């Protein structure tokens, strides 16, 4: 799913502590707040653990 | 789930309420689970953060 034209709150996903595995790799989940995208592409599958 | 944030610089709301270690860490954790210990079937609530 193509993601673009508005504003992202990250802060509330990083707070949400259901997500057992939180990984991001270029850059910080804190800056995320701080840092305008061009788009993003979120991609969603289900996978063994 | 925890034992991850408390290594030198993690973050988390345990890392960012109640205990932070620095980033220049020098030590050694040490951590063994205290379930029989310290673990009712109601509810050992004696733990908060």
């Amino acid at each position: 799913k193509r993601i673009s034209n508005c504003v992202a709150d990250y802060s509330v996903l990083y707070n949400s502590a259901s997500f057992s595995t939180f990984k991001c790799y270029g850059v910080s989940p804190t800056k995320l707040n701080d840092l305008c995208f061009t788009n993003v592409y979120a991609d969603s599958f289900v996978i063994r653990g | 789930d925890e034992v991850r944030q408390i290594a030198p610089g993690q973050t988390g709301k345990i890392a960012d309420y109640n205990y932070k270690l620095p980033d220049d860490f020098t030590g050694c954790v040490i951590a063994w689970n205290s379930n029989n210990l310290d673990s009712k079937v109601g509810g050992n609530y004696n733990y908060l953060y």
